[PDB]
């Protein structure tokens, strides 16, 4: 989900 | 230190809920429980300010989507923002 | 992480014990 | 699969006397306040401290709901140091079972009374504790879900929060389990993780 996959 | 997927800046947390709720018609409540875990830490991490813009910048762009399902996203969120500020500072966030 | 919840109160401690 | 709310009841009343126990056998708060008891036809120690006891009330009165639904994985009772690092860890892992076993609520306490049996004896076990411990109560629930904290949220003065990091982590874990028991609809097993030098 969208905050996990987020590190960028 | 408190991040929003990493993000501790405000804006890049501003831009990344942007983002988020843009993007997304149907979201995974995982990441609407780390938006609350994001506030909750604003208000021990004593950041009021944030989490005033925080509180409001998503209350605005969650609740002009169309998506009902936002609209009740952003009403969970607050509502467990309240029951800690209310146990914290006594208050309850005053939202117009 | 997301799926762990704890009470934001902590418990009364040694001290506020002591006395009641 | 999904608990019921008797289920749940002896569940939180269960709870309810172990985590007491448990808070007298470490010595995380001193035996002034604990009065000899009896529950499931064995002798326990409760506390008399109001507070105390409206804390844990508290607590598992807002837990229920999730074992209801069985939403729960974990209740966890930790102790936490005078740095307040985890120094120990209660866990009460609960399962479902998928017929030939025990009747949980024809023998509840006969099953739970072994639970209660061994926390009391279990300092025999451990390594003693550092002053000044704390504690606190982490529920892991089976899905990261909003609506686990929809019902958790019942008490307007008692909120609750999602932990995070600093709160769970214990450097170096040693195992030791203490019970496992199996039933008509629920398999639950007591363990202890404490922290490697403490």
């Amino acid at each position: 989900s969208f905050f996990d996959k987020k590190r960028s | 230190a408190p991040n929003l997927a990493g993000a501790v800046e405000f804006n890049d947390v501003k831009t990344l809920l942007r983002e988020w709720i843009t993007t997304i018609s149907d979201p995974m409540e995982e990441d609407i429980l780390q938006v609350v875990k994001y506030c909750t830490d604003l208000i021990e991490e004593k950041d009021l300010e944030k989490l005033d813009l925080v509180i409001k910048y998503m209350k605005r762009l969650m609740q002009q989507s169309v998506e009902s399902v936002w609209n009740m996203a952003f009403d969970f969120i607050l509502d467990n923002v309240q029951v800690v500020l209310q146990q914290t500072y006594g208050s309850t966030l005053k939202v117009t | 992480t997301a799926n762990i919840l704890k009470p934001l109160m902590s418990p009364p401690s040694r001290e506020e014990i002591m006395a009641t | 699969l999904n608990f019921g709310q008797v289920v749940a009841d002896v569940l939180c009343e269960f709870l309810e006397v172990a985590v007491h126990l448990i808070l007298y056998v470490r010595e995380v708060y001193p035996v002034g306040i604990f009065q000899k008891r009896k529950k499931y036809n064995v002798p326990v120690q409760m506390s008399c401290h109001p507070e105390l006891n409206q804390y844990i009330q508290d607590t598992l009165h807002c837990v229920k709901p999730l074992l209801e639904k069985n939403d729960v994985e974990k209740v966890v009772v930790v102790i936490l140091d005078k740095e307040h690092r985890p120094v120990e860890k209660f866990v009460f892992e609960i399962t479902q079972p998928p017929i030939s076993s025990d009747s949980l609520l024809s023998h509840v306490e006969q099953l739970l009374a072994a639970f209660i049996l061994k926390i009391s004896v279990c300092d025999a076990v451990l390594d003693h504790n550092p002053p000044g411990c704390t504690f606190t109560v982490l529920v892991h629930t089976r899905e990261a879900a909003t609506r686990n904290m929809e019902k958790i949220q019942v008490i307007k003065d008692f909120p609750w929060i999602l932990a995070d990091e600093q709160d769970v982590h214990m450097h170096d874990p040693r195992l030791i389990p203490l019970k496992t028991m199996t039933s008509d609809i629920l398999k639950m097993q007591l363990y202890v993780e404490e922290r490697a030098h403490k």
